[PDB]
């Protein structure tokens, strides 16, 4: 949105369970359903290159 | 009673035809108690179908 | 993974990406100091070694 | 405030909830120093998954209670900062051995104000503390560690032994309980020394107290995070044998990560949100 | 090398045991490659098998 999503109240995502809001919140801009911060620097570099 | 309420859910919201209901489906029979406490969001009927699909997916997963 | 204990002990045979994949304390130590991921040399051996 | 256990009578669960309600009015705020509370969890009485789930819910509620108590030190941090400014103001008007070393350490002591998070808090107060004690050792003209690579031991310079026994007693009692902050019930001032020495002794008291409360906090958080990680991994490996809708659903709930505080709180909410859905594959009596 | 034992900065000598332990700025890699080719030719192995 117009604001940077540095507040960590924004991002969360429940995966593989019954979460009818996060499906209903598709095409919404704020909450940014992301899986995990699994991307360490090795695969981050590999993704980049 | 709540039987007609579940019927209203599975016909208006979830849009199922008359073959599948609570008798032939235990996973739907467990998930309707989740769905009935979500009074709003009943205009987005597609998300309810999708969550029903993924509940059938977790019903038949092998990992 | 539970049964293999990591032992980097020589000038050779001290791979961080093996040892970080096997324990937590190595995996914390490389993700905070990313330059110690390099196999050029001084990925720091223990003070016994 | 919903912490539904599965395999006990109501007396045990009201004892647990009124222990978490009465945690701050109790010394030794810990679980490992209170084995009766985990003894009430239901070990050697029920099966594996149910007692392991109850232990997981107990540890997660303990994390919730700690994360709710919100260990405040803001006025204490402003008191530390104004003591830092007092030390900095009184350090300029004093004749030292060399001007350069004490001047640079005093500049770094004037550049160690605060931080907003907790991760840089400990480093700020230890840097201020080592510059403070090095100023104290220059001002009293005692020796210092001249070993390069070695740092200065943080201590109190020229304190009477009854007073330093009182201070070590209180600052070790603050590690047992870290919510009832008692900032110097008795006075540490003394006319018998330099005002710089009294100012740096007040500063090192405040700094060692702040370091003690933060290290006790983060050690308890690390212990509780390790416990919920072990419990969730053991539960998902124990749930791996049986396969159903219930078992795979609860497995999929416990597949989430636990390494953050808010992650564990959302895990607690996700466990208690559909408590009747995964309740069937858990055995009972 | 200058080391540090316990609050002191005593010095420390040691024998370089092998000729490889010379630094690269005094003995680089391709010098050792030419050296190995010399030993290869000296023992009738200038074509390696």
């Amino acid at each position: 949105d117009r604001q940077p999503l540095n507040p960590a109240n924004i991002e969360a995502r429940h995966h593989g369970v019954s979460d009818v809001p996060r499906l209903g919140a598709m095409d919404a801009d704020e909450p940014l359903f992301v899986d995990d911060y699994r991307a360490t620097d090795d695969e981050w570099t590999l993704q980049k290159v | 009673k709540r039987d007609e309420k579940h019927r209203h859910v599975v016909n208006v919201v979830l849009e199922l035809p008359t073959e599948i209901s609570e008798a032939t489906h235990p996973v739907l029979a467990t998930m309707l108690s989740k769905y009935t406490r979500m009074s709003s969001l009943f205009n987005d009927k597609c998300a309810f179908k999708l969550d029903l699909l993924r509940m059938v997916a977790v019903s038949r997963t092998r990992r | 993974i539970e049964y293999s204990l990591p032992v980097p002990f020589h000038r050779f045979y001290s791979n961080p990406t093996i040892c970080a994949a096997l324990s937590d304390d190595i995996k914390r130590y490389v993700t905070e100091f990313p330059h110690y991921h390099r196999h050029d040399g001084g990925f720091p051996l223990p003070t016994a070694f | 405030m919903s912490l539904q256990f599965i395999g006990l009578q109501r007396r045990d669960v009201v004892a647990l909830v009124n222990f978490l309600r009465h945690l701050t009015q109790k010394p030794d705020v810990d679980l490992e120093a209170h084995p009766k509370i985990l003894k009430k969890c239901g070990e050697k009485r029920l099966h594996r998954r149910t007692v392991l789930f109850n232990e997981l819910m107990l540890w997660l509620g303990y994390y919730r209670e700690l994360r709710f108590h919100n260990p405040d030190l803001s006025s204490v941090l402003e008191e530390f900062e104004v003591r830092c400014v007092a030390v900095a103001r009184r350090g300029y008007t004093y004749p030292f051995g060399d001007r350069g070393k004490a001047r640079d350490h005093l500049a770094v002591l004037d550049r160690t104000e605060f931080d907003t998070d907790v991760r840089h808090d400990a480093e700020i107060v230890e840097r201020a503390l080592v510059s403070a004690v090095i100023l104290a050792k220059m001002s009293v003209r005692e020796t210092l560690v001249t070993a390069i690579g070695q740092t200065e031991p943080i201590a109190f310079v020229h304190l009477k032994d009854t007073e330093v026994q009182r201070i070590e007693e209180n600052l070790e009692g603050v590690r047992r309980n870290m919510f009832c902050v008692k900032p110097l019930d008795l006075n540490l001032d003394r006319h018998a020394n330099t005002a710089l020495v009294n100012a740096v002794n007040k500063l090192v008291y405040t700094g060692r107290l702040i370091m003690n409360v933060r290290r006790s906090w983060e050690e308890l958080e690390r212990k509780c995070l390790a416990r919920i990680q072990e419990r969730c991994k053991l539960l998902v490996k124990e749930l791996r044998m049986c396969l159903s809708f219930d078992s795979n659903y609860c497995r999929n709930i416990l597949k989430h990560a636990v390494e953050n505080g808010d992650s564990a709180d959302t895990l607690l909410e996700l466990l208690i949100e559909d408590f009747d859905i995964y309740v069937d594959s858990f055995p009972q009596s | 090398t200058h080391c540090q034992e316990n609050s002191e900065t005593v010095a420390l000598c040691t024998p370089r045991i092998v000729i490889g332990n010379l630094p690269d700025g005094l003995a680089p890699g391709p010098f050792h490659e030419l050296r190995t080719w010399e030993i290869m030719e000296h023992m009738r192995l200038r074509p390696p098998p």
